[PDB]
RNA sequence: AGCCAGAACCAGCCCUACUGCAUUAUCCUGUCGGGGGUCAAAAUCCGGCGGGCAACGAAGUGCAAGAGGGUCUUGGUGAAAUGAGCGGAGUAUUUGAGCUGGCACGGGCACGCACUCUUCUCCGUGAUGCUCCAUGUUGGCGA
RNA sequence: GAUACUUUAAAUGUGCAAACAAACCGGCCUUAGCCAACUGCAAGGCCGGAAAGAAAAGAAUUAGAGGCACCAAGUGGGCCUUCUUCGGUAAGCGGAGCAGGCGAUGCGGAAUGAACCGCUUAGGGAUAUGUGGCGUCAAAACUUAUGGGCUCAUUCUCGAUACGUAAAGGGUGUUGGUGGCCACCGGCCCCGAAAAUGGAUGACGCUUAAGGCCAAUUAGUGAAUGCCCAUUAUUCCUUUGGUAAGGGCGGAAACGGAGAAAGUGUAGCCCUUCCGAUGUAGAUGUGGCCUGGAGGUUAGGACGAAGCUUAUGGCGUGAGCCUAAGAUGGACCGGCCUCUAGUGCAGAUCUUGGUUGGCGUA
């Protein structure tokens, strides 16, 4: 139902010291379980961008940001992903949604799926919502056109969980058992 | 047949402790020592083991006395 | 969980108790959610000019 | 106290955050440390620093200082044990309900504060609201308070872990959870 | 198992630092060493009279008696379950003074000469702050952290 | 009162009840221009400036304090019931929330430090008892 | 160098110190010690002072009582694993370093397995978990969801629980990605893929999966834990033992019941409290059990001793003890304290006696 991942905004610093006594203010934005692997993350590329080990630093702010109102859009996310054999892959998809968060569990799913990769060998570079003649696969245009309709067919419907039954009988609605 | 190993040595040698060493206040043996010096602090002994007498003579006179 | 023991060993929970059941009233909640937004708002604004 | 102190935080980041500077939070500056592994195949150093920290059985608990010292001896035994920043509704509830006292070389349970004022013979500590806020705030007798207490033995959580061989950032469960170790605890005490 | 000598195995332990070669100097010379001393014991590889076995190249100890060219070192073994106190003869050339109590004899210093200020009613030094604690930050240059194409 | 049942009450323990404070801005809303598309016009989208709380279950954000059901998982039926729960005395006490008059906090004070709504309060039973055991209600079965 | 020896140089290590027989500040005595000499230096002492008893700066912690002897057992064939490795084409092969295991150990899981995963053990309840699971076998989604992708496999055959028993190269089969209808890189599937009794995702079976990747907890409603299973955890009852911890023990008086021992060990002098409890070889303890005989003491028997028989119960954790019945027997013998030994049997191709299936067979 509602998105795995929350969106995250963590802004820190390295500490201060007799070197260099006001360090750069980093912002930086995530989609994680929750917090404590938000800062992970954020300690993570730190270390690899600007040589700041978390043992030297200070997070100064740490919050998730809100999503916008329920509106069906378009998204289109870039993203980042290792393997072994290829190496480092990089790819631009589109994908509809209605938040931010849900697109990019999607995309999360999707890899998952198609490629084997797994939560902590992605990096998500950037997520926006694009208008409607600037979707470029026919897959996600289908959903413009004005006059949409289709039917719902080979449907698998079941009871509500109490009235679930095991023999019913044939032509009626009748339980037998259960 | 002649087989040589250390594997269970560490594990025997700490059931009973590493035992740590004696204070260097103990044991503080002067034997072997370069010998002038050694001869010298004898005769300083000896005199000071006189004097503890005397002291302790006089400490018991000035009891009896008050 | 026991009423004796708790009491026993801290006196002053009825206090918290009761303060409990103020904050829990809900027009004394309406009241001061009301008044505190209000509170607030309008102290940023003047802070901030 | 607490109240005024919770207060006055709130107004430090407000006026920090109308003008668009940062509030940078203190430090934490004590830990709550379970042990969430049983008693096999376990190394020479890690064995001597579990005993050392009086965690001796599967969900033992204890509070401790998170200063340089304790914070290396503690990134040593990492893989046993899960730990973070407790609130004051959790150390209170340890202590009101799980809470033991070294008497005379017995554990025995708190039930009133006269004990406690036999035990610490001090003017400072009388009351079990004195321990509490000894602990809570790292005080001028946190040693000797939490060293007159027996460890804490907890039932494990209900509800489950998710796996006790991973890091609780690769969704597993051993290491530092922050403040996330409140939630945690409430299923175990 | 074939070969066990006094000196076996002190290839790289034996040898002078690179362009770093010669013999002692008037400042080894020049030291006194008196009973009571922690000593460092370290094997100058160019005298090659008195100098210790292998073991103790690395050890610290207490002199316990001095001769006119040697000195006599007290340095802890452990050998199976206990520790022994050996004692070694050396060269003066192979030993050094050490320095593994400078810390605490600043501190009875220090002592000392707070506990006259105090007495005297000079005015003391300001205690320093911890550095673990919280305030407002006020930034000079704020960044965005992030991974981009051109990163790979 | 021996055996076997059922219900009630008391102590303890174990479950489910009853819950507030902070934070929202990469957000909400009205116009102007663009861009889009239709059989015409709306929207998705971008940039100007006007206001702001998405506030009935708005966040699935951080921290939370708020008597009904079991005990064939325990002991008992008051042979010293220590109770905010059993007793005596009155109606007030003092906990919070709003609103009030030196220093701290920031470049004014969101309300830190010192001096109207909302709840029940004070008092009591030592062991000339060292230890153990002997105390309810309603049926079935046993003359 | 040759065509790995080395300036540089980690991680993991390793020695010493961090105020009570110690060290710091000034009186003095003594030395046939050094020095040209001593009012300097070296050494041993005596008399005094100081002492956040070790501040502040992240500024330790302890289920933290130190030291010293005596007497003696078993063992001196090992093996497995993790990370380093030397020999060897390789080995369930040989040799080593550090740690953990099995041997000496079950229990809960991986269908099965000395050594893998979880957990480590007094006799029992309740609650909750670990590893592993939730179509049937088989407890749990009576086949959960108001989650998203992908996959069709025809004689060993799609696939599906680690440790543990197939490669290059091809494929318009299908699903996507990068750069320019093309060239390359992915995901599942298919060729490549050939042995000896009939047979193995454990079996059946499964394809709007009961498969493979990811993600939930009753679902864009509005607030921490879907469910099942341990010799583990929490808690309650009972036992046993402690380097155990407290209390009572001059009969208050009167007349619901009884008892009340100054105590290692008992049918424990009596209460209360806390913690531990598995184990081969081996050590030790026991008002611990049993058998023949001696010194004492106290009893029994022709109204029936010893011995023998048992759907004869009772007591004891146990070795065992005691009662009942004999439609058994016919003359000796039980308890307690000391003493003493030819003193306890399931197995030695054990000794001696007697039976026995094969067999009414050859
Ligand atoms: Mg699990
Ligand atoms: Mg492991
Ligand atoms: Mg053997
Ligand atoms: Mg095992
Ligand atoms: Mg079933
Ligand atoms: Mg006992
Ligand atoms: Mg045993
Ligand atoms: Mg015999
Ligand atoms: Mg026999
Ligand atoms: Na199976
Ligand atoms: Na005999």
């Amino acid at each position: 139902v509602k998105p795995h991942l929350r969106h995250y905004q963590v802004v820190g610093r390295e500490s201060p010291s007799e070197k260099n006594p006001e360090p750069t203010v980093y912002k930086f934005e995530v989609f994680a379980p929750n917090f404590v692997v938000a800062k992970s993350r954020f300690w993570r590329m730190m270390r690899v961008k600007n040589k700041v080990k978390a043992t030297h630093g200070d997070v100064l702010s740490c919050k998730v940001v809100k999503d916008a109102k329920l509106v069906a859009r378009n998204y289109l996310v870039d993203i980042a992903y290792y393997s072994q054999r290829c190496g480092y892959t990089r790819m631009v998809k589109e994908f509809r949604d209605v938040s931010k968060t849900g697109a990019v569990s999607q995309a999360y799913h999707d890899l998952a799926s198609r490629h084997r990769a797994r939560y902590h060998n992605i990096e998500v570079l950037n997520v926006k919502s694009i208008p409607d003649h600037e979707v470029k696969h026919l897959s996600i245009a289908q959903y413009h056109a004005p006059n949409l309709s289709f039917p719902l067919l080979q449907r698998r419907t079941k009871a509500t969980r109490k009235d679930r039954a095991i023999f019913v009988k044939k032509n009626t609605k009748r339980a037998v058992v259960a | 047949s002649k087989n040589h190993t250390n594997h269970n040595q560490s594990s025997k040698n700490h059931r009973n402790g590493i035992k740590g060493p004696v204070p260097l206040h103990l044991h503080n043996s002067k034997r072997g020592s370069w010998l002038p010096a050694l001869v010298n602090a004898r005769r300083v002994r000896k005199h000071n083991q006189k004097a503890a007498l005397k002291k302790r003579r006089e400490r018991i006179a000035a009891f009896a006395a008050k | 969980k026991n009423r004796r023991l708790r009491l026993r060993l801290n006196p002053y929970v009825k206090r918290e108790t009761a303060a409990a059941k103020g904050m829990r009233n809900v027009a004394n909640r309406d009241a001061r959610r009301k008044a505190k937004l209000a509170r607030v708002t309008k102290a940023k604004k003047a802070a901030t000019k | 106290e607490y109240r005024g102190a919770e207060k006055k935080l709130v107004t430090l980041r407000r006026q920090a955050a109308s003008h668009g500077n940062y509030y940078l939070e203190a430090k934490p500056k004590v830990a709550v440390v379970t042990r969430i592994r049983g008693i096999a195949k376990v190394n020479p150093k890690q064995r001597k620093i579990l005993q050392l920290l009086r965690l001796r059985q599967i969900f033992n608990t204890v509070f401790v200082k998170m200063n340089k010292p304790m914070e290396n001896m503690l990134r040593a035994v990492e893989p046993y044990i899960a730990y973070g920043y407790p609130s004051l509704a959790t150390v209170r509830a340890m202590v009101y309900k799980r809470g033991y006292l070294k008497i005379n070389g017995q554990r025995v349970k708190i039930t009133d504060n006269q004990m406690i004022k036999d035990k610490y013979n001090n003017v400072d500590i009388v009351c079990a609201e004195d321990m509490v806020n000894q602990i809570y705030t790292c005080g001028k007798h946190f040693r000797t308070v939490t060293h007159g207490m027996w460890p804490f033995k907890l039932a494990p959580p209900a509800g489950g872990m998710r796996q006790k061989r991973r890091h609780f950032v690769e969704g597993g469960d051993y290491g530092n959870r922050d403040t996330l170790i409140n939630r945690f605890l409430a299923r175990m005490i | 198992v074939h070969s066990y000598g006094y000196k076996s195995g002190t290839r790289h332990l034996f040898a002078k630092k690179f362009r770093k070669h010669g013999v002692p100097s008037v400042s080894t010379i020049l030291t006194n060493i008196k009973v009571g001393d922690y000593v460092d014991v370290v094997a100058d590889s160019a005298v090659r009279e008195g100098m210790p076995h292998k073991y103790y190249h690395g050890r610290t100890g207490i002199v316990w008696n001095v001769t006119p060219r040697g000195v006599g070192v007290i340095i802890n073994k452990p050998v199976r379950t206990r520790t022994l106190r050996k004692r070694i003869c050396v060269r003066f050339e192979h030993v050094r003074k050490s320095r593994c109590q400078e810390a605490f004899k600043a501190k009875e210093h220090q002592f000392q000469a707070y506990l006259a200020a105090k007495k005297a009613g000079k005015a003391l030094p300001p205690l320093q702050k911890s550095s673990r604690l919280g305030g407002i930050v006020r930034p000079k240059n704020v960044e965005v952290l992030a991974r981009r194409v051109a990163d790979y």
